[PDB]
């Protein structure tokens, strides 16, 4: 019977808002697109402008290069049948060389070339966003905190696909690109090493992201419950603290008898977040290339009856 | 003992039931009639872990574990060294987080805020209940609901997702996982955006949320919003758990095969059903 | 014309040298492109 | 659009 | 070509290079890696077999 | 395939795991006294510093530059709340509630409370007003849902208590901050849109009874409000949750 | 024909141009790709027959 | 029949040509995909049948 | 209308759009002939 | 009208430069087109 | 009968012809794929037949 | 009568709508179920007829 | 009125709406007419 | 009535030419169905 | 019995209650259709020797 705030009850709209122009080569961005009233139900109305420099259109034309690599090798899977593409679409799948093959880079197209091809362009396509990540934040003049928790889910997908494979000695160890085919890789790898539940860095990955549910649960619902008071303006809260903060840190200070501030919360989210990937990595690099059997492992090490 | 800042805001009142008796501070916390609920249920729930430690004959703490009564035991009690420890241990963290829920709406109702919090973690006792209650007595047993351990529970994960094959070909759990990634996804995004224009590189201004909008207008072409961006996250980790609980509502009670073959009806659609070539055709 | 204001002059001494690197970059590849095809031909 | 939520597709259009 | 110099009366000078070059470069790889693919054409495995190395 | 042990049980997952141990204990302090910077050093019930003040020092200060020439904020620093709290303690002994020695909502205490922010107006990247009406606003109009203009507002009484006149807007957020309601003494007020229930003939406002609105603090200026002057309409309507009750 | 040039009149050449390049480019790929994967006319494929290099 | 122009006052011509663009393309590519698929139209199979390539 | 176009306007666009379809459809009736020539499909 | 903000003349000469490039890419086509049936016929 | 015009003024014609569009494709699609499917009315296959070009 | 009060409650565009999108369905689903009967698929009944399996 | 319509308009737009329908029927009619001459499914 | 701001007689000439349309589009459909029924009746 | 159009609005009301009509007749159709005792085409096929 309240207004909970989950959606906005008014929408306003004023002169297209083409942001600040710190350092930003005002030629490389576009223009202002349209404004979503779908999405204005629930955030910003407005969609772009988008940069569009060196990176940026590297790091374009290099995904877009892996997505139709993709498909292309789907369409030959489906014997370029439109009924067939559309009935197997989730079970096609672009998978690494055979074990044979090793490291090598003389495998056939069809048993493994074209897996390297589509790499290589994820491999720049993701590294450009990653340097377009870091030059977007410099050229605004703010931190460098995006680049660098993006360089710990780069460093999971790196270990899945790049350095633990050649740790392992062959590229049949990364993961095939497709829908079905990357689950049956996950449920498979867990198999081989022996019930990846019992890989401790598994463990502390889930931990992490149950963990980064429960924080922004938390989080995003302190902020709407104090929104009554300008909470959602969390800058100018750090700034010049308000009510709105001083009400969130005396809930959770009542509720959990310690508290964060509205610039500290956000140390917690992303350390929370990275710390996932973080420990998935490292869990990831110890299956095979140290630990084969986890379960043994943990049994050697507690956490199981021997 | 306070915040600086704290005086003002501890003045009686908001308390569902009770009102004096129950309405001061110990320490930090604030102590309602569910306080004591919690509290009492909370001690209650450990001191009878430690004393299934006890009857176990380990002290390693991670091979604690208080499994339910065994299949045959069905929706009935069973003896304390057997089975009843998990059931009076279920009960006590049944009403430790329904009373840890109440006391947050209590706390609320004392700040003036809104009520997100206590109901986020609604969703949460919820998906809990289904995996130790709902889905149990849909099942008839308390054998199927998890145990109590730290790497016994992950035992109970593991058998009871490939009673059904590989548990990834759920829907509902593809969903939920979407939504659990996502969120995660979002939670790095938002930290580090804030931290970003709160932390500008070197001496520079602080900041404006007009430069967060323009970052990620920039990257990606699109900027939610200061408050967007905790909408979505509290509604992503919501439907994150919703689904979760819907999956494993469904497991076991509506669906009993390998998941994998649920997939079965989009390749089996007339039109395209027997069709040579491709993976399964 | 003059999106992104420049003069004709400009684009003649820009496009000339542009035609030349082209040039260079397409001589060095018809080179590379003989030597292979005299080495082991693909037709 | 909660208010017409008591498939989709008659909220939707 | 000699009506050609307009493109860059509407691109930006930048932007065009930069493009060139990341299409170059991707292109150069793919086809380095076909050929790589390709047994019949992997130079590194014709040198082995014709060297009489491993 | 490693896998040597140095001793024990010790390979290198478990060096990992340690290592792992100890990093997040560091880290677990690094951010616990991050989350120092404000509200301490821990107070008496009285105003004095506590003998307890935590196993967590406090942080070395840190500045941040405010963006328009608004000054520098160094934290941790002196705390002190610039404003008269009006409460009384009910108990000698700590850890009980302090009760409000008269009109808790015009005092400005408990769920009614306000920070003595800033009396400046929040100015956005541009430094021009943040939030101002849509008068003023140029090109700003009404995209979706029930347009308020001209809708009585209906307070937890079930009374009407005026007609909304404007929407006050959030300039580059582009949403809806305030209402702007006229009274019946034909005096203006600001009403967060959070606390308010946009509806097909009337604009509901759960917080506050009818003989509430008048009490609303007001704005010097009536095309701009400050910090301090939101801060307060925002604390005086959310203490109407708690404070209305009796009416309903 | 030649009334044709409207075109660029209703639309910016800088996009059209961009697209262009981009479909071209997808266009060319995909058929080359096609091509080798029909035996007839993998023409890597067809040397390496013709001169017995495997 | 010959006052078809006014369609053009509901639609913005770059909307529409672009939609049209791409559906016919869409159209195009669908239909030689499904004369591919189709082994009696695959004219890279017809042809191999025909010059006994294979 | 809609769009704002006058009527020569959109007298001026249908003339042109219709002048590229008919080249449009005339080559692909000529693309369906020469395949009808070479492999009728009735 | 001047939806890309461009003049007859200037979108004249545009489309005509434009079409000396497509003509020019067409017999570069036609060419390879031919080298290839005379190679390998498709029909 | 004749003022059934008028529902052009309730219903927004720009959307009506949207969908009304895309709704006539997706039918025609859909009733082609049913004559594909019948092998009574595949035409590939029947002209295949007919002409004995398996 | 008096069934034009019905639109004086209901959104007509979402009525009509509504209204296409299940008449749309059931046809499918009757043609689809007269399809599945091979009694009454008419393709099939004239390939019969006309010796065309 | 409780959406805005009037009586008039309320009593036009039934009445095209229910002229629409009467069409469709008299339509579908005939066709379930014409399928019961060619095979009766009774 | 509105829901769009149009009027009378640019609804009418909207439906008038949408019909003309629609008579047609339903013409070809009619000769594509002729040709088709001759060519192999399915009746 | 009056007043339930009071407390509940028409339109989730009328809407649930024309949906549970339709998916409950269509399902009791299904139903019918299923069992060969009241799945009329085939009764008619039979009867006419036309399957
Ligand atoms: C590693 C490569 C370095 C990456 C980070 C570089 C950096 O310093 O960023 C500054 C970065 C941006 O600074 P800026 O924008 O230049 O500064 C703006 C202003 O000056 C304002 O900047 P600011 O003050 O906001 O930033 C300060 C921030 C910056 O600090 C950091 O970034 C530290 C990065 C720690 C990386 C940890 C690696 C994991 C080790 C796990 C154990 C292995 C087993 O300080 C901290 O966050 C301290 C965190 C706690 C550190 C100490 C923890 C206890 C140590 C345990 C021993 C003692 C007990 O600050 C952040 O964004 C911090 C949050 C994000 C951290 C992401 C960490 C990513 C890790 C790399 C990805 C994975 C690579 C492979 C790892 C796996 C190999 C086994
Ligand atoms: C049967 C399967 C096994 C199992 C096998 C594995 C394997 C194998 C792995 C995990 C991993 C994880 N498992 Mg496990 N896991 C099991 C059971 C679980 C259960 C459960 C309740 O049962 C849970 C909650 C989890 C949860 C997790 C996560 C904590 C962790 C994944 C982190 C992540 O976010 O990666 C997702 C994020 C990434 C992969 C990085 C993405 C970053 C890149 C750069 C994205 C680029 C996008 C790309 C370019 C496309 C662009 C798109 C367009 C731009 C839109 N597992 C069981 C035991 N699990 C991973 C891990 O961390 O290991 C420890 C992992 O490798
Ligand atoms: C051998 C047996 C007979 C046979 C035995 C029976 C029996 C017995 C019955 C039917 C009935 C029906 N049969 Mg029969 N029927 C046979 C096979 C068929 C076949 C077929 C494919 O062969 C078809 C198409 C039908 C068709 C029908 C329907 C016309 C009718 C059910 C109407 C209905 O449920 O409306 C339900 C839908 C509505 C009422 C509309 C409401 C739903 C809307 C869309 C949602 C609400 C929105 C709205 C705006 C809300 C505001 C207003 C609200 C309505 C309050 N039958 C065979 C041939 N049939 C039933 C009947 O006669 O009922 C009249 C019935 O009892
Ligand atoms: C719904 C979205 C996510 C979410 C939200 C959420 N969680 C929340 C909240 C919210 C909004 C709170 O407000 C509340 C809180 O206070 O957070 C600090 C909380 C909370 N979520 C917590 C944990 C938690 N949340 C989880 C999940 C999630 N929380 C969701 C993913 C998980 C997972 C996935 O594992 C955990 C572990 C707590 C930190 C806290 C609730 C504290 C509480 O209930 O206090 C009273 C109870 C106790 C102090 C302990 C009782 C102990 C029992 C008596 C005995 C043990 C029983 C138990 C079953 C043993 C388990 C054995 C093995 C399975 C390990
Ligand atoms: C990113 C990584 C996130 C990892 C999250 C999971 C791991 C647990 C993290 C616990 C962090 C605790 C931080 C300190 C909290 C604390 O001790 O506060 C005291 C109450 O303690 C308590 O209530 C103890 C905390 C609850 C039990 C934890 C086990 C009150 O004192 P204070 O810390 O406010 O004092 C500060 C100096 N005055
Ligand atoms: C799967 O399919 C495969 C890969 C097997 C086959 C497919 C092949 C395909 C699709 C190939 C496509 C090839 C294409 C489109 C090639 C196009 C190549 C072009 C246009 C190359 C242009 C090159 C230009 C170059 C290299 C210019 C270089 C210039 C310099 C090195 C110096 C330039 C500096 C200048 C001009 C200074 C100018 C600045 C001022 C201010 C005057
Ligand atoms: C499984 O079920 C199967 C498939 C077996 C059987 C089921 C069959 C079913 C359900 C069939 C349903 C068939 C239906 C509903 C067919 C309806 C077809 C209709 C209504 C087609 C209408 C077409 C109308 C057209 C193409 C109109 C075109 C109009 C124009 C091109 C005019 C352009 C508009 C202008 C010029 C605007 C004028 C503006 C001013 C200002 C005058
Ligand atoms: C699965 O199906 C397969 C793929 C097997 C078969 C399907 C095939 C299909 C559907 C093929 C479709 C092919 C199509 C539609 C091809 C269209 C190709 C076109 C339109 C090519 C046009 C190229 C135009 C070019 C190359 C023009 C270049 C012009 C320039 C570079 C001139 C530079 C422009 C300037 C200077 C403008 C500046 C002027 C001023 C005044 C500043
Ligand atoms: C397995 O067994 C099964 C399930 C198959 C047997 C069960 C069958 C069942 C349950 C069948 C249920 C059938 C039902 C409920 C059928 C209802 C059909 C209806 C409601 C048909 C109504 C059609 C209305 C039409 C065609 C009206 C068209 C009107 C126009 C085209 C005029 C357009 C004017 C409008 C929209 C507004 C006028 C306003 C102005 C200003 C002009
Ligand atoms: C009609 O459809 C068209 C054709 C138009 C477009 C359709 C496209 C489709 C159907 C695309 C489908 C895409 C899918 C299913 C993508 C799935 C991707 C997944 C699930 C990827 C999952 C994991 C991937 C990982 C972990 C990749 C890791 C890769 C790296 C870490 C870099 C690898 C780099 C390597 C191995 C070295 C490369 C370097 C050289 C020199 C080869
Ligand atoms: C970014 C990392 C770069 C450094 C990578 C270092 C590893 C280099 C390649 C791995 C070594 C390959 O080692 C070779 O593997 C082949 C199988 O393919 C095997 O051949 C037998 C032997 O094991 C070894 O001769
Ligand atoms: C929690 C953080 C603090 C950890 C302690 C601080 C020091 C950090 C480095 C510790 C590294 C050594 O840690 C120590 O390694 C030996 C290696 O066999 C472990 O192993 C020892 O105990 C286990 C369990 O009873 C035996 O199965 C094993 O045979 C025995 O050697 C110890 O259980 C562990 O405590
Ligand atoms: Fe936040």
């Amino acid at each position: 019977a309240e207004y909970q705030n989950i959606f906005t009850q008014v929408q306003v709209r004023g002169p297209a808002d083409l942001g600040m122009t710190e350092d930003v080569n005002l030629a490389n961005r576009s223009g202002v697109g349209p404004f979503s009233t779908l999405l204005g139900w629930f955030g910003n109305a407005q969609l772009g402008p988008i940069y569009l420099g060196s990176l940026g259109v590297l790091s374009l034309f290099s995904g877009l290069m892996w997505f139709f690599t993709i498909g292309i090798w789907f369409w030959y899977q489906a014997g370029w049948n439109p009924a067939v593409f559309l009935r197997d679409l989730f079970f096609f799948s672009l998978e690494p060389p055979a074990p044979e093959y090793g490291l090598s880079f003389a495998a056939p197209l069809k048993e493994g070339g074209l897996w390297l091809i589509a790499s290589f362009f994820m491999f720049v396509a993701v590294w450009s966003w990653w340097g377009r990540t870091y030059l977007r934040a410099q050229a605004l003049g703010m931190g460098k905190h995006t680049a660098w928790a993006f360089l710990s889910a780069i460093w999971l997908w790196m270990v899945l696909g790049f350095i633990r494979p050649i740790l392992m000695g062959s590229w049949s160890e990364a993961v095939p690109y497709g829908i079905f085919s990357h689950l049956d890789w996950t449920n498979n790898f867990s198999l081989v090493h022996g019930n990846l539940f019992y890989n401790p860095f598994h463990g502390l990955s889930i931990a992490f992201l149950y963990g980064s549910a429960l924080l922004f649960a938390m989080h995003g619902a302190t902020i709407l419950a104090v929104s009554r008071f300008g909470g959602e303006r969390e800058l100018e809260q750090i700034a010049d603290r308000g009510t709105a903060a001083e009400r969130a840190a005396l809930f959770w200070r009542w509720t959990m008898g310690f508290n964060a501030t509205m610039e500290g919360i956000h140390r917690w989210a992303i350390w929370m977040a990275v710390l996932v990937t973080l420990t998935g990595g490292i869990g990831i690099l110890l299956s095979g290339t140290v630990v084969d059997n986890w379960y043994v492992w943990g049994q050697n090490h507690g956490m199981a009856p021997l | 003992a306070l915040l600086s800042f704290e005086r003002k805001y501890r003045v009686p009142g908001g308390t569902l039931v009770g009102g004096n008796l129950f309405d001061f501070w110990v320490g930090p916390f604030y102590v309602g009639f569910f306080g004591v609920a919690t509290f009492f249920f909370a001690a209650l729930g450990i001191i009878l872990i430690a004393w299934s430690a006890v009857l176990q004959g380990t002290w390693n703490p991670q091979l604690i574990s208080v499994y339910p009564p065994a299949l045959e035991y069905g929706l009935g009690g069973a003896p304390l060294a057997k089975g009843g420890l998990w059931q009076i241990i279920t009960i006590c963290a049944t009403g430790a987080f329904v009373s840890w829920a109440l006391r947050e709406v209590e706390i609320c109702r004392k700040l003036g805020i809104g009520y997100h919090i206590p109901f986020a973690f609604a969703f949460a006792i919820l998906a809990y209940l289904t995996l130790v209650l709902f889905r149990p007595v849909m099942m008839g047993a308390w054998g199927y609901a998890f145990p109590y351990g730290i790497w016994t529970h992950l035992d109970w994960v593991s058998n009871t997702g490939y009673t059904y094959g590989n548990f990834h070909y759920n829907p509902a759990h593809m969903i939920a996982i979407t939504f659990f990634f996502t969120n995660a996804l979002a939670l790095a995004l938002h930290g580090a955006l804030v931290l970003s224009a709160a932390n500008p590189e070197k001496g520079k201004e602080m900041r404006t949320p007009d430069h967060e909008d323009t970052f990620f207008r920039d990257l990606v072409g699109y900027s939610i919003g200061t408050l967007g961006i905790h909408r979505l996250g509290l509604l992503l980790s919501l439907s994150a758990v919703f689904f979760s609980a819907l999956c494993m509502i469904i497991t076991g009670t509506i669906w009993f095969d390998q998941w994998v073959d649920w997939w079965q009806w989009w390749v089996k659609l007339p039109w395209w059903a027997n069709i040579p070539g491709g993976i399964n055709g | 014309l003059g999106y992104t204001g420049l003069t004709d002059e400009q684009a003649q001494e820009l496009h000339s040298v542009y035609m030349s690197g082209l040039w260079l970059f397409s001589a060095v590849a018809i080179v590379a492109h003989l030597a292979v095809y005299i080495w082991r031909p693909w037709f | 659009f909660a208010f017409r939520l008591m498939a989709a597709f008659f909220a939707a259009t | 070509m000699s009506k050609f110099y307009k493109i860059w009366m509407i691109f930006d000078p930048r932007r065009v290079f930069v493009a060139q070059g990341v299409f170059l470069f991707l292109l150069a790889v793919m086809i380095h890696l076909i050929l790589l693919s390709t047994p019949s054409y992997n130079w590194l495995e014709i040198s082995a077999a014709k060297y009489n190395r491993v | 395939m490693v896998g040597v042990t140095a001793f024990g049980n010790f390979d290198l997952a478990s060096l990992a795991i340690y290592s792992f141990w100890i990093f997040l204990a560091g880290l677990i302090y690094y951010l616990q006294t991050e989350n120092m910077r404000e509200g301490y050093p821990l107070e008496n019930e009285d105003g004095t510093p506590a003998a307890n003040q935590g196993p967590f020092p406090l942080p070395k200060p840190k500045t941040f530059i405010l963006p328009h020439g608004r000054g520098t904020l160094t934290v941790p620093g002196p705390e002190s709340e610039d404003r008269p709290i009006a409460l009384a303690r009910t108990a000698v002994s700590e850890g009980f509630p302090h009760a409000p020695t008269g009109d808790p909502m015009k005092d400005g205490v408990g769920p009614a409370s306000w920070v003595a922010r800033r009396d400046l107006p929040e100015l956005d990247g541009h430094g021009h007003n943040k939030i101002k009406p849509m008068k003023a606003a140029a090109g700003f109009y009404v995209s979706a849902g029930k347009n308020p203009i001209g809708l009585p507002v209906r307070g937890c009484d079930l009374e009407i208590a005026g007609k909304v006149v404007d929407i006050w807007v959030d300039i580059p957020e582009q949403m809806a901050r305030f209402l702007e309601v006229e009274l019946k003494d034909g005096s203006t007020r600001l009403l967060p849109m959070q606390m308010v229930k946009v509806q097909s003939n009337r604009v509901h406002v759960n917080a506050l009874s009818s003989d509430l609105f008048a009490g609303i603090p007001t704005i010097k200026s009536p095309t701009e409000v400050t910090l301090l002057e939101e801060d307060k309409i925002c604390g005086y309507v959310a203490g109407g949750l708690m404070y209305a009750a009796p009416k309903r």
